[PDB]
């Protein structure tokens, strides 16, 4: 049944995929910003006994 | 009630006379009250008494944001960007807060100008005293920076009003 | 619409109001000034020594 | 309500009142088809005064143009009951 | 800003690989859905803008533009689609690929960290409009409006562009945060005036400046539904969000430079609001009033203060809500008769009484009714004009009186009275026009609630 | 006498009314009780200190649950 | 209002035109129905005292400074009947006239309401179908070469025909159409 269905409607994913790629590289980009992370003035703390980052 | 502090947003000790009936006519506000009361305020003050009894069964808080100290744009070197960036920061913040200092002298003043009914003039002198303190303050730090105002433009503007003051402090001591 | 009508309060203005409040008990519980005309420390300004 | 709509026959009946009390006319000789100047030998200053006094009857203003051909009663029947939209 | 952006470029293959017949229904429920994605930018920080990456940025003046954008797609879908029927598949294809491709561009002009970027993508925008406007256009007269479109403002932006590679040669940076926390003086001197007027004119002819308007009566008027729609909400936007952002390097020459181009925009008010009520065409009236609109926007860029610059922000949305409502409007009864000129059709309250409806909430938010945002922009404006000079106010007033006037005139004329006779094509208003006017309507009427989201950085 | 009254065609007008009226509260009755049903039953937050040795996370410093969701 | 103007008036159509005007300001003057009377017949010998004159030149100087006359003396707030074109109902209906096209463009579900006039019109449609043609070719037959003169129209002539250009005149709205 759902061959030719899908065959018509399949353009329907397109936007939806692009926007969690866009999530993603967003977040890929995040990656390569942390140079300061925990070491500004105002913000830096001790981490608590079983975290890593203070942010992802 | 006691959810605002009563230091910051005071009000003097409410004063109110007792009824003194001149008349054997019935009063139709006071029964108008009584109608109000309980038709009105019972039915209101039992749908609350059921809200908090839901509300006290799920408590959760949520804490208030506090800010380290960090240095000023005065002791920032010239070309240090993530000085100046903190310092502005900071700078803005304090920003921030000043306003809404001056927002709750504002509150002050307009409360007492309604209460105070027709004795607003006399009565409410303190405020208005107040209001201007704070407003020569607020004005003096951040009046004529303009739209892209800064932390920089705010230490230029202190340093000339500083520079001003000096040298007439100077030249009335010789005189 | 409801989502930006619950929006959290990143503008900081509720955490404005009680810094000020804070700020404000301090000073007047103190009987310091409501607000300094100097935004900045006078003793960290190093002004042009002399004026003439 | 206002009024009932009207109807060609209260129209005439109107029509004919005032003309009859009209001083130039013979009432026992006036008819719905008696033309104003060849039959009741009136001018046009006579017929001017009809139109004005239809007017003040029925209460509504009619142009000079139209007017100057409503040369029998049975023409400002005809005209008014246009104008007001009535077909019976 | 990725997760924003790649959706949109998605438009672009999914409409190129859709059936004949639902490229219409696929782009309209794709445009819709980035726009509620987008709506999630108003989230602003406080005391600094959200960037996300060294490319990218987004501001509280920034935000509200976007959303705009976003939001304006798929309305311009909607009243594209039945002037568009007769078109072949192809060509429909084209002309939403025009659209999407006028969206990507705008939606990265807002968002660039650096003034190159901005200035490429800025100027990126005027080749889907021209194309737009010369190839779907109705009338002959469509293709010297794309010359003047076109002239107008390359002959602003050239020069901005040698200015801006002058300023990163000098600086060494154009990015806009080191822009701002480096910002120095501008000495008074001939090189640093003729470096300010660089900097200013290109925004100047965007916005338009009275005396460098006549491209946009031409262009507004000549083009498509689509093409009026983005060319009157968005693109006149592209002049006051750059001047806000480039006005930061140069103070302190700002204080005399803006002389002649305050009385320029304050006297230009009453001229084109003037020209306004003698206007026999009705696209032509919605346009001088855009006019008449950014010179009050001109003058609050121009004065810095932050009450200006909020009421800039609040007015650019307001005005480009109202001015996209009433094109489509007009574009309904064109479609109906088939001619521009506004007595043709008279008394359609008569015949379409919804529409009546739209027409009337459209002319009192273009007079700026309290408290809708149009007349919170205007306010703001007219207080900081106040400040700045106690006299401007007369002309203010003067501005607020000839606006009524023409917008109920426009009113009374489209809508009042007795229908032409000899008209008798009026068919019922569909489901698509009505909607249409919803959609414009009901988000200005629900910004009023929350006025705070469309006042900008300043607030 | 009843006569009959020339209109305009009323039908396009309503319909469309009444399909804007039903997505409209389609979607936002919904959202009404359940907003209603959040406030009644889970409730705003209230102010306190935080605790010794603590750190909040980032939701944990607004009020509303659902500007905290 | 209904009839064809022609070129020019006559002198004795203004003077006809002057005597109404003349009478309708007088009433305007002299409110009570009495005195009104009075000064109309006054009125009406003043102007009958010229009746019969044969010079031309001296009636039309006669017409010229009674209009002189009666504009320096008449009433700077006349009565208006109040449909008039200075009444204060002139066209307060006008919002409610709407053409009968309009009944074409209802949805079939309005007109499941009213099936018997919906008939009626189907009816009246047919007959000014069926009548066109007739009309356009009984107008190019009675027309001069030069086009028309006044814009008088003939009647229908023949057995089963109407007259020329009847449709918009026949079915106008109504002057209370609601
Ligand atoms: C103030 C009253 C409060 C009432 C409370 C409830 C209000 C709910 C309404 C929600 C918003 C309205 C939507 C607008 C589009 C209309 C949709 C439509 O087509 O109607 C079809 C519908 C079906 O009728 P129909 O028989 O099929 O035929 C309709 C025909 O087309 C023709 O039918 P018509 O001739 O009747 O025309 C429809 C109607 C609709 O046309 C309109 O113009 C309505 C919109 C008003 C003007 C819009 C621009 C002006 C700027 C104001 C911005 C305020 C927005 C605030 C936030 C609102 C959130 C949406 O036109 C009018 O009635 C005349 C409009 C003149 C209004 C002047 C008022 C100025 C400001 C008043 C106060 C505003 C601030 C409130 C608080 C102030 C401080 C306490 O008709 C209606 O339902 C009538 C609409 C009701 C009138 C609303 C007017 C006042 C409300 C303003 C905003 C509400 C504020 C709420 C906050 C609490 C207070
Ligand atoms: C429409 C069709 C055509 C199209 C038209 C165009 C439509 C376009 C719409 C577009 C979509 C818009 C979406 C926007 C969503 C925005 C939602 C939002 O922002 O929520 C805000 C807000 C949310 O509250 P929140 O800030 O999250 O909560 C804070 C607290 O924690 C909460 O406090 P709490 O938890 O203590 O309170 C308890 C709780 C519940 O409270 C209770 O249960 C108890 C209440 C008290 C009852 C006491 C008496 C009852 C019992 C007595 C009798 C029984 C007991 C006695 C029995 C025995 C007797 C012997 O409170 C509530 O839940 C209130 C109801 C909230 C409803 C929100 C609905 C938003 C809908 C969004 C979508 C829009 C769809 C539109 C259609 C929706 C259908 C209408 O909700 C409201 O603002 C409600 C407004 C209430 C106003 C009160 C009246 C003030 C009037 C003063 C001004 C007027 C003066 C005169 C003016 C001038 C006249 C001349
Ligand atoms: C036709 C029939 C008419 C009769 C029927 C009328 C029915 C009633 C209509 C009137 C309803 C009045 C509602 C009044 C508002 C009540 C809620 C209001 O207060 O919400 C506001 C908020 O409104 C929203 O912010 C509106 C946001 C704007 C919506 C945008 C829609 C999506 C974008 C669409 C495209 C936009 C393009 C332009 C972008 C710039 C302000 O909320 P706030 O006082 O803080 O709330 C305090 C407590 N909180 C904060 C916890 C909630
Ligand atoms: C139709 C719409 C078009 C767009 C509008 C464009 C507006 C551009 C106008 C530019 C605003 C002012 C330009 C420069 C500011 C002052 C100009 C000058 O006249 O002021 C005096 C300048 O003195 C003399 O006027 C010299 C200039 C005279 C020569 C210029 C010719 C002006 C004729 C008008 C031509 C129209 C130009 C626009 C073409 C369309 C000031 O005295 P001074 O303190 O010593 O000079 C200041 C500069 N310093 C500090 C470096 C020394
Ligand atoms: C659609 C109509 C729009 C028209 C816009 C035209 C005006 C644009 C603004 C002026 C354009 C040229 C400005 C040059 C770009 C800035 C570069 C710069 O700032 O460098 C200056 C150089 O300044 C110049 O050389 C500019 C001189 C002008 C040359 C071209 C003249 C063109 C006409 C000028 C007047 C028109 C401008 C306003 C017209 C507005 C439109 C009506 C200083 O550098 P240095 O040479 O190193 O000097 C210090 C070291 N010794
Ligand atoms: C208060 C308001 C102001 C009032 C001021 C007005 C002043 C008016 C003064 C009087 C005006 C004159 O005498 S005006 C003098 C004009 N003289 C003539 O017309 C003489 C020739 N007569 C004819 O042509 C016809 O007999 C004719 C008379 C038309 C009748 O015709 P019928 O019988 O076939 O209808």
């Amino acid at each position: 049944n759902v061959l030719q269905i899908v065959r018509d409607h399949w353009v329907h994913i397109l936007v939806p995929v692009g926007f969690v790629f866009g999530c993603y590289l967003d977040r890929r980009s995040d990656e390569k910003l942390t140079a300061f992370r925990n070491k500004s003035l105002l913000f830096k703390r001790e981490l608590r006994p079983n975290e890593e980052v203070t942010w992802k | 009630p006691d959810s605002w502090d009563k230091d910051v947003y005071p009000e003097p000790p409410r004063r109110t006379p007792a009824p003194a009936p001149q008349t054997s006519l019935p009063n139709p506000v006071t029964y108008l009250t009584k109608i109000f009361d309980l038709l009105v305020d019972r039915p209101v003050t039992l749908a609350r008494e059921f809200i908090e009894q839901q509300h006290a069964k799920n408590r959760y808080y949520y804490y208030h944001r506090e800010f380290r100290r960090v240095p000023d744009i005065t002791e920032c070197e010239e070309k240090d960007i993530l000085c100046m960036f903190e310092a502005e920061m900071q700078w803005r913040r304090d920003y921030k807060v000043d306003q809404e200092i001056v927002n709750i002298i504002q509150e002050r003043l307009k409360a007492c100008q309604q209460r105070e009914g027709e004795s607003y003039r006399q009565n409410c002198a303190k405020e208005l005293e107040q209001f201007t303190q704070v407003s020569k303050a607020f004005q003096d730090r951040y009046s004529d920076l303009g739209a892209h105002y800064s932390a920089r433009k705010c230490l230029a503007k202190q340093k000339q009003r500083m520079l001003a003051e000096r040298k007439a402090a100077k030249e009335a001591a010789a005189a | 619409s409801t989502f930006v009508a619950y929006l959290p309060d990143y503008r900081m203005q509720e955490w404005a109001r009680r810094e000020a409040e804070r700020l404000v008990k301090y000073r007047e519980a103190n009987g310091l000034p409501l607000m300094e005309s100097n935004c900045f420390d006078p003793n960290k300004i190093q002004l042009p020594e002399d004026e003439d | 309500s206002d009024a009932p709509p009207l109807t060609l026959e209260a129209i005439k009946d109107r029509v004919l009142y005032v003309l009859k009390l009209y001083d130039k006319i013979d009432p026992e000789k006036l008819s719905v088809n008696s033309h104003f100047m060849k039959d009741l030998g009136l001018d046009s200053l006579d017929q001017v005064e009809i139109i004005m006094a239809m007017e003040d009857e029925f209460g509504f203003e009619i142009p000079d143009i139209d007017a100057e051909k409503l040369m029998c009663p049975q023409e400002i029947v005809d005209y008014i009951a246009d104008k007001k939209d009535v077909y019976e | 800003m990725l997760k924003i952006i790649i959706p949109t470029t998605m438009l672009l293959p999914m409409t190129w690989m859709s059936k004949h017949n639902m490229i219409w229904i696929n782009a309209t429920v794709h445009s819709l859905l980035i726009s509620l994605i987008s709506l999630s930018l108003l989230n602003q920080l406080g005391e600094n803008s959200l960037n996300f990456s060294l490319t990218f940025f987004s501001d509280s003046l920034s935000a509200p533009l976007l959303v705009l954008t976003t939001w304006l797609l798929p309305l311009m879908l909607m009243a594209s689609q039945s002037h568009l029927s007769k078109e072949t598949t192809t060509r429909k294809k084209l002309y939403i690929t025009m659209l999407i491709l006028l969206q990507l561009f705008l939606i990265m002009t807002f968002t660039a960290t650096e003034l190159i970027l901005f200035y490429i993508l800025f100027e990126a925008t005027l080749v889907p409009t021209l194309i737009i406007i010369t190839r779907w256009g109705n009338q002959t007269e469509r293709l010297n409006a794309g010359l003047y479109f076109l002239f107008y403002t390359l002959a602003g932006s050239l020069p901005l562009l040698v200015a801006l590679v002058y300023i990163q040669n000098t600086t060494g940076s154009l990015n806009f945060l080191i822009i701002h926390y480096w910002s120095h003086p501008l000495s008074n001197s001939w090189s640093n005036i003729f470096m300010w007027l660089a900097c200013i004119m290109a925004f100047m002819v965007k916005m338009p400046l009275y005396g460098l308007h006549l491209w946009l009566p031409k262009a507004h008027v000549e083009a498509p539904i689509a093409g009026s729609m983005v060319l009157a909400a968005v693109l006149l936007k592209l002049g006051g969000y750059g001047m806000m952002r480039i006005t930061t390097i140069l103070n302190p020459l700002t204080n005399y430079m803006a002389y002649p181009f305050l009385m320029l925009s304050m006297w230009g008010m009453i001229m084109t609001s003037s020209i306004c009520l003698r206007q026999t065409d009705l696209k032509s009236l919605i346009a001088y009033s855009s006019v008449s609109h950014m010179a009050l926007v001109i003058v609050a860029i121009m004065i810095q203060t932050p009450w200006s610059f909020m009421g800039a922000t609040a007015l650019m949305i307001a005005h480009g809500l109202t001015s996209s409502m009433l094109f489509c409007l007009a574009n309904t009864n064109y479609e109906r008769v088939h001619s521009r000129t506004m007595i043709l059709a008279r008394g359609l309250q008569t015949l379409l009484p919804l529409m009546a409806t739209w027409w009337l909430v459209a002319s009192l938010t273009n007079l700026a009714l309290p408290p809708s945002i149009n007349l919170i922009g205007e306010l703001f404006i007219i207080t900081a004009s106040f400040s700045w000079s106690n006299i401007t106010i007369i002309l203010m007033g003067m501005n607020m009186m000839i606006t009524a006037l023409y917008s109920l005139y426009m009113l009374i004329t489209t809508q009042r009275g007795k229908y032409t006779h000899h008209i008798n094509n009026i068919k019922p208003s569909f489901t698509r026009e009505n909607a249409l006017m919803a959609l414009h309507i009901l988000p200005l009427l629900l910004l009023t609630l929350n006025p705070k989201m469309i006042l900008g950085p300043l607030y | 006498k009843r006569l009959f009254i020339i209109k305009p065609s009323g039908f396009y007008d309503r319909r469309f009314l009444k399909l804007m009226r039903f997505y409209i509260l389609l979607t936002g009755i919904p959202v009404a009780i359940g907003i209603t049903l959040v406030n009644v039953f889970i409730g705003e937050a209230e102010l306190a200190d935080i605790p010794e040795g603590y750190v909040p996370e980032h939701w944990e410093y607004f009020k509303h649950p659902i500007s905290r969701w | 209002a209904f009839s064809a103007p022609a070129a020019y008036l006559t002198h004795q159509q203004k003077v006809l035109r002057l005597y109404k005007r003349a009478l309708r300001h007088l009433e305007s003057w002299c409110v009570h129905r009495d005195k009104y009377r009075y000064f109309a017949c006054l009125m009406r010998a003043r102007f009958d005292e010229h009746k019969n004159e044969k010079d031309m030149v001296k009636a039309t100087q006669l017409l010229r400074q009674a209009e002189e006359e009666f504009w320096y003396g008449q009433h700077p707030q006349p009565y208006i009947f109040p449909e008039s074109p200075g009444g204060t109902s002139y066209e307060r209906y006008e919002c409610y006239k709407v053409p009968e096209w309009c009944l074409d463009d209802w949805h079939p579900s309005e007109k499941a309401m009213y099936p018997d006039y919906f008939a009626k019109r189907e009816q009246w449609k047919r007959l000014r179908r069926e009548s066109w043609e007739r009309e356009v070719k009984q107008l190019q037959e009675e027309t001069p070469p030069g086009g028309p003169r006044t814009e008088a129209l003939p009647p229908a002539r023949k057995e089963g025909d109407l007259p020329p250009l009847w449709w918009h005149i026949v079915t106008r709205p109504r002057e209370r159409p609601m």
